[PDB]
RNA sequence: GAUGGGGAAGCUCCGUUUCAAAGGCCUGAUUUUAUGCAGGCCACCAUCGAAAGGGAAUCCGGUUAAGAUUCCGGAACCUGG
RNA sequence: UUGACAUUGUGAAGAGACAUAGUUUCUUUACUUAUUCAAUGAAGCGGAGCUGGAAUUCAUUUUCCACGUUCUAGCAUUCAAGGUCCCAUUCGGGGCUGAUCCGGGUU
């Protein structure tokens, strides 16, 4: 049955990079910065570094991907594009 | 600097990866982007005859800015201009008095292309305002003729969204100036005789001289190379 | 007549190593010269010469890049082979026909400058270069054929003669060795009058 | 239940 | 109205004003595809008196056929 | 054999990386104008097509009217977390 | 295989027709913007400047390669090290240069 993947479950899906969660939620880096603070979702710390950023060490900032499932909802997030088009 | 060394590199032609630079001469563009681009150079390339590139020759930048100086003392009356005396004019119909008679005269500048045409040929215009830039250019190819049959003080002006600017439209190809208030009788008549000093004059050679006969870059340095 | 649809008349494509082309005539190529190695000299199924795995490197990124060559008699791996406007005149090197003195000899020269080779391509050929004409910068040649033609003076080709001479000696004694020979080419064997 | 593609998610 | 001096010239279709045009505007179409859309009637006289209407809902296709 | 395109009055024909705006990663107090995204990097082709080609990993013993490298007893191994 | 009309445009020169004042017809020779062909994961093109030079100067510049790579089956990749000028000196970041400039043409 389909050998899986070596990189795709566990850590490295438990966790998203902040560049991956700003496209992802498409505003902006203040915008996201400023929403972080409102909820807040705070940065996490992974068991296996190397084991999240697929090889690597490099200083990265880690989000719990469930917490910005839940953040992309938000009604602020309209409010703020709203205020984009008013301006 | 004990530990810092100095290693340069050597760009040559057979030893390096060379360098990133910008290459924006060679992007491989857009298919509506090299269109636009083409249609451009196909024009400046070819001869037009002397009804086009009648055009091209507009009121300079001190002359435009003084022309909408006055033109934007008369800009139409909007939406909520429009309402406010509409409730105006409600209320004195039938309260002390109005037959439409109530608000004073208005006066503002005249826009429609078939409207113009006809206030044309009345004659009531006192300076027809054209823009240089209709895509269809056979619409306003013959307003220049007409104007200087009829004898009206016509202008070419520098872009289409610059008029509508003043009309509240996004274009609108043709303005005119017909009535003019009291304290601007002066301006209106000096700017008439500086478009006639300007424009009617300067461009005596415009009837002839089929523009356009322009040569590229290479095939340019081709000729100025072999004579 | 039947030929030409192409239901069973077309070529057997499986074995055969890739198009023997020169390299694309770049920047380098046509200001200064380039190097490459020779890696490994192979069979080519359907020819009669051998073929040449010659390594360049990339002028604009770091990476390998490699051709396939139509080898000339001589080379061995090992060589270094150049390759541009500068390179100078020993067996392998490709050159322009510009730059190459009247009675010399070239293999798999270009017809139109920068359309990797026409002339002299089977086994044993070569052509000779008979002039120049610099004013007007054109070069007559000699082609296998005898015909006595004339291109530009930007057309490169491969200094030598192609491998393999003598391939058409040995009689073939047996319907057999053409069964073999033609089983790699087209369905054209055996024949009807 | 669910009657449309996308809902709100209601749950921390 | 302006359409009656429009079409009075749409009517010299080999005078130079008009015949250089004509040449612009067939080199610019032969890019476009053989079908696709005008943003808008190029012949604004002509399509008036045919039905055209300036007006949400009315579209201008623009098509090229072989001869 | 789809798309990008091009033929044909039309059922539909050509062609497979082609002449297409053919997506997916990094960093950011990007700095001044104060609630509107900034700076970059890399390049290639959808998809079908083999129970005789390529390929991660299992053995022995017993068991039924008819099932077993599959069920029972024991002893192992591969993949992912 | 040939003739014709259309796609088809810009000049120069030579002769005819305005019957020594500028509009038209046959002729050869140039052009490039139409149309045609090929290649490149549109990468270094233009003739031509500019510093380098040699070469040679008949008055003063015209033609050449751009001139960082040839004993050898090695290596060449992280906005490039250096030089220099600022920060706000802190873990470093910015600017010119190293790598000449121009162009409404990918070749």
């Amino acid at each position: 049955m389909r050998i899986k993947k070596k990189n795709t479950r566990g850590n490295a899906r438990n966790f998203i990079t902040r560049s991956q969660a700003v496209r992802k939620l498409q505003v902006s880096l203040a915008d996201f910065r400023r929403l972080c603070i409102f909820k807040g979702i705070y940065p996490r710390e992974p068991r296996n570094k190397k084991k999240a950023n697929k090889g690597s060490t490099a200083p990265t900032t880690f989000y719990y991907a469930k917490d910005i499932q839940y953040l992309m909802h938000e009604p602020v997030l309209a409010k703020f594009r709203e205020h984009k088009t008013f301006a | 600097n004990p530990l810092t060394h100095s290693t340069p590199k050597n760009f040559g032609i057979g030893q390096a990866v060379q360098p990133k630079r910008n290459l924006s001469r060679y992007v491989k563009w857009p298919e509506y982007v090299r269109v636009q681009r083409q249609k451009k150079i196909l024009s400046i390339r070819l001869k037009v005859p002397p009804t086009i590139a009648q055009f091209q020759y507009t009121l300079d930048r001190n002359t435009a800015a003084e022309t909408f100086k006055l033109f934007n003392k008369y800009r139409p009356e909007t939406a909520a201009e429009k309402k406010e005396r509409l409730t105006k004019e409600a209320a004195a119909v039938a309260e002390g008095k109005s037959k439409q008679d109530a608000s004073p005269k208005p006066y503002a500048v005249k826009y429609g292309l078939n409207h113009v045409v006809a206030l044309i040929e009345n004659k009531k215009a006192k300076l027809v305002l054209i823009a240089n830039d209709v895509d269809p250019i056979e619409l306003v190819v013959f307003l220049p003729a007409l104007c200087k049959k009829m004898g009206v003080p016509y202008a070419i002006v520098k872009g289409k969204a610059r008029l509508g600017t003043l009309v509240n439209q996004k274009t609108s190809a043709v303005a005119a100036l017909t009535e003019v208030r009291a304290e601007d009788e002066a301006a209106l008549a000096k700017l008439v005789s500086t478009i006639d000093a300007n424009f009617a004059d300067k461009y005596d050679e415009v009837k002839k001289h089929w523009g356009g006969g322009i040569l590229g870059n290479k095939a340019q340095a081709k000729m100025d190379k072999r004579a | 007549q039947r030929k030409g649809a192409g239901s069973i008349f077309t070529s057997h494509t499986r074995l055969r190593q890739g198009a023997a082309k020169l390299r694309t005539l770049d920047y380098a190529e046509r200001h200064g010269y380039i190097r490459g190695i020779v890696k490994q000299i192979v069979h080519d199924s359907g020819r009669g010469a051998p073929l040449a795995k010659v390594v360049f490197r990339d002028p604009y990124k770091y990476r390998l890049r490699e051709e396939i060559f139509i080898a000339n008699e001589g080379v061995h791996t090992g060589q270094f082979i150049y390759a541009g406007k500068k390179a100078s005149l020993n067996v392998g090197n490709v050159l322009p026909l510009g730059s190459v003195p009247e009675g010399t000899i070239v293999s798999n020269v270009e017809e139109k400058p920068g359309d990797r080779g026409a002339l002299a391509r089977a086994s044993g050929n070569y052509v000779i270069i008979i002039g120049h004409n610099p004013d007007e910068n054109k070069t007559r040649v000699r082609l296998p054929s005898g015909a006595k033609k004339v291109i530009s003076s930007d057309a490169r080709g491969v200094i030598g003669v192609i491998a393999g001479g003598g391939r058409v000696d040995k009689p073939l004694l047996k319907a057999g060795r053409a069964f073999h020979k033609y089983r790699l080419k087209r369905n054209s064997w055996p024949k009807t009058r | 239940k669910s009657t449309t593609s996308w809902s709100t998610a209601s749950v921390r | 109205g302006a359409y009656k001096y429009l079409e009075e010239l749409q009517r010299k279709k080999q005078s130079d004003v008009l015949r250089f045009l004509q040449r612009v505007r067939v080199w610019e179409y032969r890019q476009k595809n053989v079908i696709h859309r005008a943003a808008r009637p190029t012949r604004p006289d002509k399509a008036r008196r045919l039905g055209y209407k300036a007006k949400q809902g009315f579209v201008i296709y623009r098509v090229r056929v072989r001869r």
